[PDB]
């Protein structure tokens, strides 16, 4: 046919005009000049590109066909612009403690998925009761998100600059610290986890380990890690606000898993919260 | 009578998914490997602590 | 220097158990292939 022949020329000579577009500027002189005046900032690029990335692998998230590459690739631009990027625009440089504490939080999210592989099948959701999780209006989940940006971000600010912070004797509480709260929230999760039959479907009342210390363990672990990151940079300030919003959040979600377990299990988790009263700071709070 | 050959060669790979004996630089390379192993995974990381 | 000296010792390590597996192999292949070609004649009958 001769409209076949006609667009066949018309795509011929739109590729002739792109390429030759193309070919004028890859021979360019000022446009590689200009090319190399942006390559200064390369660094910044990429800390952005993956933002857009996350954003779109998030809300194909919510619309739920993400693959687990996204959902970790969420989870890895939110851990590189909470523990990799808050010294790298408030400083300028990366030395020290972001490249430990951005490991040390994909390291802490890997349990809940670890143990998850391991006593279980795969990752495919089993059917449960749907009063079981516990939810909370949407509202408060992104004040308390935004509260432990705020937090972070306050103490990357607040604290000193970056290459300035002591080291030898001074650099081994926060590693006793940080393998203090693995310790503690592996313990924790363990012992959620091996008696619930579903996700979160628990049979009896944990009462060891940690919990003999604390009704919240996970909630205080991740809390105590906030205040590795925080402690690690030497910002009093931030882990108090820190300290605050985690304490408003996990408090009132606290009090709706605690009341969903006294009407559930009755007399057992009374005894159990009788025993031990202090809800997220061992003889704190 | 080559498939004899390959079925040697391949025999002596599932071996060396082993530890019946061989020298000694392979068993160094699975000691190390075995170390890398028990090292990076938690669960195994937590039970030599 | 240690990067500079790695690939040679390296590559001389990927020749040597390149050939120990190639003698091994041909080592078990010829072992069955002459036991064999002296199990038809000495041994049980054969087919
Ligand atoms: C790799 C992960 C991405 C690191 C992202 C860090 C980052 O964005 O930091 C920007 C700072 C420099 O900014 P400026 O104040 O110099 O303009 O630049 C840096 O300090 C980058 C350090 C990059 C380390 C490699």
């Amino acid at each position: 046919k001769p409209m076949d022949v006609v667009k066949l020329t018309l795509l011929l000579s739109i590729l002739t005009v792109a390429a030759k577009k193309t070919l004028t500027l890859v021979l360019d002189p000022f446009f590689w000049m200009y090319f190399s005046w942006t390559w200064l900032f390369w660094p910044w690029f990429i800390a952005v590109g993956l933002a857009g990335y996350g954003i779109y692998c998030f809300r194909k998230h919510w619309l739920g066909e993400a693959n687990a590459f996204e959902q970790l690739g969420i989870v890895t631009s939110v851990f590189t612009w909470l523990t990799l990027v808050p010294p790298a625009y408030f400083n300028g440089y990366l030395e020290g403690w972001p490249y430990v504490f951005f490991l040390a939080y994909h390291y802490f999210f890997f349990f809940n998925v670890s143990v998850r592989k391991r006593l279980y099948g795969d990752f495919y959701a089993r059917t449960h009761d749907p009063k079981w999780d516990v939810n909370t209006p949407l509202w408060s989940r992104i004040l308390f998100g935004v509260g432990i940006m705020v937090g972070h971000w306050l103490a990357a600010f607040e604290g000193p600059e970056l290459h300035r912070l002591p080291g030898g004797w001074a650099n081994v509480g926060i590693w006793i610290l940080i393998v203090i709260t693995m310790l503690m929230h592996y313990d924790s999760t363990l012992y959620l986890a091996r008696y619930s039959e579903k996700v979160v479907v628990p049979t009896a009342v944990v009462q060891f380990g940690p919990y003999r210390w604390v009704r919240h363990p996970i909630y205080a672990s991740t809390m105590l890690l906030f205040a590795a990151y925080c402690t690690a940079l030497r910002a009093p300030l931030s882990l108090l606000f820190l300290l605050a919003v985690c304490l408003v959040y996990y408090n009132k979600k606290a009090k709706m898993e605690e009341e969903l377990m006294v009407e559930s299990f009755g007399q057992s988790y009374s005894d159990y919260a009788d025993k031990v009263r202090h809800k997220f700071i061992p003889f704190v709070y | 009578q080559f498939k004899s050959w390959i079925f040697e060669l391949r025999e002596i790979v599932r071996e060396i998914k082993n530890a019946h004996y061989f020298l000694d630089s392979w068993t160094q390379f699975n000691s190390v490997g075995s170390f890398i192993h028990i090292f990076f995974h938690q669960e195994r990381f937590r039970k030599l602590l | 220097v240690f990067i500079a000296l790695l690939p040679g010792i390296l590559i001389l390590w990927f020749i040597r158990e390149s050939a120990m597996l190639l003698l091994i192999t041909s080592k078990r292949f010829l072992y069955k292939k002459y036991n064999q070609l002296f199990d038809m004649a000495y041994a049980e009958n054969f087919i």
